[PDB]
């Protein structure tokens, strides 16, 4: 069952004693390969921080996150980079692009850093930008991009290197209904074809309902667990 | 992707019309190395000129072998001249006295240098305006003529001048004050400094006037070091008689020694501060302008052939910036040190004092000479400075969690 | 919430102390200024102290300047001491300066004698021990001898020394006979200095009687000046007929003057170099203000006028400048050399015994004020450029 | 009546020669007192640029944007600041807060710049935060704030001054359903009582149907102009 991610007792209390806030406390995740997961919840419900901790982008105060059996916390820096460039694709809540690199280079950066063949890199980056919807806006710097198309650039960046896990922090916040539906179509297709597991945090209830598994973050707890079959 | 896929990121640190912030790093390195070049070359010129005012002329600091009819000085001369630190040794007569000139008396130091050792172990013939070597031959006993005597003497070629010995001997008897018939054998049009405080007397008359035999007065030394000369001369005199001690000569130009030490320490403690300024500018440039770039790069980092790929990117960034700055600053420093601008007043019309030209304008002053070895030292230290000042912020930003991208 | 728009500047200055290291690079802007000020203060303080030491210890024992007679003898009522008018003149006295030769029981040497009036503030009366303060009475023919010269000549008190002056000679068939006289020394003048090896102190009346001068005729008027810098420019002052100006810049001891001119030139060179380094480090804050483009554009979106942004960044720069200046003064005064003498035993060849430091208050104040003025003035073009760009902060 | 904002012939083509991409072409708005107005459009169609331009924050290549009769382009800097500090309340597409100031101070900057009494400044800032939902969130800096909390702080920042015109770039892009509903409820209350008018760009269709006037901004053109009664 629990294969791709086994997150146990991960508790995140920032600050020191007698004033620590329970932003994350006793989160348990059993994410399988190809599992369609949607995280929903109100505000300050600890959704972005949960993504940062699962991605190993931060250090959890308590508990552990286990990725492919090998824990991420105990792992070496080189193997962390290997996971982040071959298995983990991260979409931030904000754009967090490189403002000095064009959008094409900003989505090819994972490949240019993973030491791939340049002709393959450019071709697959252009294919991904076409799949996301930036055919005419591939050569524009992020400073000459808008919030939605920067978000689409980030989503493409998390899909370029064919990750096994793609953590997404509000990939549809800055997008309309048409582009949101298109991007979830891409996510469903990658789930069907590549087998990539998408662990996405959204606030739109319809988009989360179009996805197989729902988890509700409230008071730093996982409440809603709905299974039909 | 070995040579091309890593300098790409560091070369893309130009941005859109925002390159005017990294240029303060190239300029920061250029100005630093230029002022370092100017300071080091100026200090070296100072040291060279001062060494021409202490040891090159009037060598001060030596063991005064005080003896009656000294004769076996050959053994000590050979044992001391070849010790490490001494360039050469040469005996001279360091007498003092009065010289007759136009029914007047002039108090002068008699420098009985050796004509046989003049060409080899002295720079007297090399400093003259240039004349035939036979003109400085011994035996005929030609002495240099001075302005203070020639003004009222009107002595020319073929004129013989009488010089009477001061007779400053322990004997109460006159003992025939040596009478020297000097002959004018040349003329100089360089300066009167060599014609007022310096004199030359043949060794025969010097020995005859001493009421003794071949009595040597002093055995002077020409050297290259002055800092270690104290203990060196002390040890050289340690092979002499123990009953005859040596009074220290440090106090004569100890204040000039402290001047040299002061200028050296001030230059060093200001130029390491220029070093600190360059490091500060580079760390400020790489801490704020590009830190979330390192954040998300570490979020999507490479395989791991070398753990510091971000460190390598910033090493290439710092190397490029520091190298271009160092080249520009070295060019500027060399061009400004080698010569000043032909016309100084033209540039500095807007001096800000609303005064014509410059009140303190100087021509062929502030001498300076370049040591390209110092240029290589400053180049290497500037490149190492930029490399460290670009690597340490990189290491600080890499090891922190990528959840420092929002802060 | 101070309603003067300096609240945001203060919050920028104290802010972003996040990981115990970000605050260091945040305060780097004033660290550069305080280090530049430290350098300038220590350079000027050491130069001033060493100049004061050289002007006192060496130059107070030898004559500073002399006024003499252009033609013939010197007539005192032409210009007496009370009528001695010159620029920067501090102390006036009569004196005779003479190049003489001394014959002792061991050998013969040369030197200079200074004939003075013992009733004045003689700088050698404290150094005259084992002897009366004015034992060189007029006609007593008593000359006080120093330490180095006496040790070199092997002569003690009570001996007769033949002092001769070459200027007053006479014709003789056996040679030249100058003015020679035997004088008895009663002790020693341990000056504990450098000049005591060739300088002699004599009365003025007996010296005047020595060179066959008429009644009341002295060699010159000695002036102890106040500054050695203006010496070159003050050689064309009001010197009427029957006088001429001489001094230690080129007549005697010219090596000291030459090395002082060279040291001054290299000192101004190093000062200019440190000043341009200080300019390069004010460019650090000039780019630091340009680094907060997002914040200035957000504030300008808040309806905050561009001149008020100029005031905000000028106040930040001025606060950095004043902090840097006061710390530079603190580390140039309290830590000039006052902490274990910089521990000179290390293999860097440091001389801890030589500490010619004199912290001039006027110089440190003017240096700190200029540093503060530059630190505020360097946020005028960056701030106007920041406020000139409309709130188009799309991460350009 | 159309008094507040009258935008005509507004165009923006500012880029390198030949590549110069146009984003707007002859856009005209008539916004009056209390006109509860919304702009809907696909990403990259020229919505955020339009508000950054009519708010005076950018320089239009051609056309006139006039606020209460006086054009912004001909106006000086001091009066522009006066308008932005008294009449215009801008919610940026992203957070665009001051990282140096806590949430309460980031909210109260307009009041502090308005030369107001601090005693009522703190009270008004606290009122706005308790209305939005961040009474307990005032002591956190933006670096310790979340995307939803940052957007709510920006919304409070644009609403404390009670501006006549409030421009909003995706005010609920990073907000859940409850917070979006509450914030649009506060928007309606401020419109009904204080008489302020909102020009809000949004992608949620239901929140746009909650709006009184709806225009569709796409490809530099205004397509939909719907009036019910
Ligand atoms: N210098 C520029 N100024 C304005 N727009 C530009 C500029 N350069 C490029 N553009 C393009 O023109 C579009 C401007 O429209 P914009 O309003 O930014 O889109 P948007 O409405 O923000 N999409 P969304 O993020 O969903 O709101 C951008 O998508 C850019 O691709
Ligand atoms: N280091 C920190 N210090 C203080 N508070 C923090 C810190 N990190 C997070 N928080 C708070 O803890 C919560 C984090 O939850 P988070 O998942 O980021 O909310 P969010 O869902 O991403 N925002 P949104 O979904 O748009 O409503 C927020 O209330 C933050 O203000
Ligand atoms: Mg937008
Ligand atoms: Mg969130």
């Amino acid at each position: 069952n629990k294969i791709l991610l086994q997150c146990d007792n991960l508790c995140k209390r920032y600050q020191e004693g007698s004033v620590q806030t329970d932003v994350l406390h006793n989160v348990s995740f059993s994410v399988g390969e190809g599992e369609m997961m949607a995280i929903v919840g109100s505000s300050g419900s600890g959704k972005s921080t949960l993504l940062h901790l699962l991605g190993g982008l931060d250090t959890p105060t308590s508990g552990d996150v286990i990725f492919n059996g090998q824990p991420m916390s105990k792992l070496s820096s080189a193997a962390k980079a290997e996971l982040r460039n071959q298995k983990l694709g991260f979409i931030y809540q904000f754009h967090h692009l490189l403002p000095d690199f064009t959008a094409l280079e900003n989505v090819a950066m994972p490949l240019l850093i993973g030491k791939k063949k340049p002709a393959e890199i450019n071709s697959r980056a252009l294919e991904m930008l076409k799949a996301v919807g930036l055919d005419h806006r591939a050569n524009h710097r992020p400073s000459e991009l808008s919030g939605g198309e920067r978000q689409r650039v980030a989503i493409a960046r998390a899909l370029v290197n064919n990750p096994r896990l793609v953590l997404a922090d509000q990939p549809t916040g800055n997008l309309d209904a048409r582009n949101a539906d298109s991007i979830f179509q891409l996510l469903g297709e990658l789930n069907r074809l590549q087998g990539t597991a998408f662990l996405v945090v959204t606030h739109d209830l319809q988009l989360a309902k179009r996805m197989s598994r729902q988890l509700e973050m409230r008071d730093g707890r996982l409440t809603a667990e709905l299974s039909l079959m | 992707s070995l040579l091309i896929g890593l300098r790409f990121s560091r070369g893309r640190r130009r941005g859109g019309m925002v390159s005017l912030i990294s240029v303060i790093s190239t300029i920061g390195i250029a100005l630093g190395v230029a002022v370092l070049i100017v300071g080091l070359s100026a200090m070296n010129g100072f040291e060279r000129e001062l060494n021409n005012r202490i040891l090159a002329v009037v060598p001060h600091g030596e063991i005064e072998a005080v003896d009656q009819p000294w004769t076996n000085w050959q053994e000590a001369l050979d044992h001391v001249q070849k010790v490490p630190g001494i360039a050469a040794a040469a005996p001279y007569i360091n007498f003092t006295g009065l010289v007759e000139s136009g029914a007047n008396l002039r108090a002068i130091q008699v420098k009985g240098v050796n004509p046989q050792q003049e060409q080899r172990l002295s720079a007297l013939p090399s400093f003259v305006q240039g004349d035939a070597w036979r003109n400085f031959k011994a035996g005929e006993q030609q002495i240099i003529i001075g302005k203070g005597v020639a003004d009222a003497l009107k002595v020319k070629q073929g004129d013989w001048v009488s010089i009477m010995i001061p007779n400053s001997n322990p004997e109460h008897k006159l003992m025939q004050p040596k009478r020297v018939r000097l002959h004018v054998a040349g003329i100089l049009q360089l300066s009167g400094q060599l014609d007022h405080s310096f004199a030359m007397i043949p060794l025969a008359d010097a020995q005859q006037y001493l009421d003794m035999g071949s009595s040597v007065s002093g055995i002077a030394l020409k050297m290259t070091d002055v800092f270690n000369a104290n203990k060196l001369v002390r040890d050289a005199g340690e092979v002499t008689n123990s009953y005859v001690y040596i009074k220290s000569w440090i106090g004569t130009y100890g204040y000039m020694y402290r001047d040299i030490q002061m200028i050296r320490a001030i230059m060093y403690l200001a130029m390491v501060l220029v070093i600190g300024v360059a490091c500060f500018n580079i760390v400020s440039t790489l801490v704020m302008a590009v830190k979330d770039k390192s954040g998300d790069i570490a979020v999507l980092r490479t395989l791991g052939a070398k753990d510091g790929l971000i460190r390598a990117i910033f090493v290439w960034y710092g190397l490029l910036a520091g190298l271009f700055g160092s080249l520009c600053g070295v060019i500027i420093g060399v061009v400004v040190s080698l010569q000043l601008t032909p016309i100084i007043e033209w540039i500095e019309k807007l001096i800000g004092h609303q005064f014509l030209s410059s009140d303190i304008y100087f021509i062929d002053f502030l001498p300076s000479e370049l040591h390209w070895l110092d240029v290589f030292y400053v180049l290497v230290t500037a490149l190492l400075l930029s490399l460290l000042a670009s690597w340490y912020p990189a290491r600080r930003a890499s090891n922190i969690d990528p959840a420092r991208v929002l802060s | 919430y101070q309603p003067v728009a300096l609240f945001i500047g203060l919050r920028y200055m104290r802010g972003r102390a996040a990981d115990r290291f970000g605050r260091f690079v945040s305060w780097l802007s004033t660290i550069g200024i305080t280090l530049g000020v430290m350098a300038l203060v220590t350079v000027l303080s050491v130069m001033n102290g060493f100049e004061r030491e050289l002007q006192n210890n060496i130059l107070g024992l030898m004559p500073q300047a002399i006024l003499s007679s252009e033609h013939g003898s010197l007539n005192p009522q032409q210009l007496p001491e009370t009528a001695v008018k010159l620029d920067g003149v501090n102390r006036v006295a009569p004196i005779t300066t003479g190049d003489v030769v001394l014959q002792s029981a061991r050998s013969v040497a040369v030197g200079v004698m200074l004939g003075i009036d013992p009733a004045q503030k003689d700088p050698l009366t404290p150094y005259l021990v084992n002897v009366k303060q004015t034992d060189l009475e007029p006609g007593k023919y008593n000359v006080i001898l120093g330490e180095q010269l006496a040790s070199q000549l092997g002569v003690n008190r009570g001996d007769q020394i033949r002092v001769m002056v070459p200027s007053a000679s006479q014709f003789t068939p056996m040679g030249r006979i100058p003015s020679q006289r035997l004088f008895n020394v009663i002790g020693t003048f341990a000056a504990n200095s450098e000049v005591d090896g060739y300088e002699m102190l004599v009365n003025i009346e007996d010296a005047s009687r020595l060179m066959r001068y008429p009644a009341g005729n002295i060699t010159g008027w000695r002036l102890w000046l106040d500054e050695p810098l203006k010496v070159d420019s003050l050689s064309q002052q009001k010197l009427p007929e029957g006088s001429k100006w001489q001094d230690w810049r080129d007549r005697k001891g010219e090596l000291f003057q030459a090395v002082r001119m060279e040291k001054n030139m290299m000192g101004l060179l190093l000062s200019l170099i440190v000043a341009v380094a200080a300019f390069n480090i004010i460019t650090s804050l000039g780019l630091m203000v340009m680094e907060k483009q997002g914040e200035v554009a957000i504030l300008q979106t808040q309806g905050l006028t561009p001149r008020q942004i100029m005031m905000v960044f000028m106040v930040q720069g001025a606060s950095a400048g004043i902090i840097g200046a006061i710390l530079g003064a603190a580390l140039g005064a309290l830590l000039a050399s006052q902490l274990n003498n910089l521990m000179p035993i290390i293999g860097v060849l440091l001389d801890g015994a030589a500490l010619p430091v004199a912290i001039e208050p006027l110089q440190v104040i003017v240096i700190a004020l200029v540093a503060m003025a530059i630190a505020l003035l360097s946020t005028l073009y960056p701030s106007w450029r920041a406020a000139a760009t409309q709130p188009a902060e799309a991460l350009r």
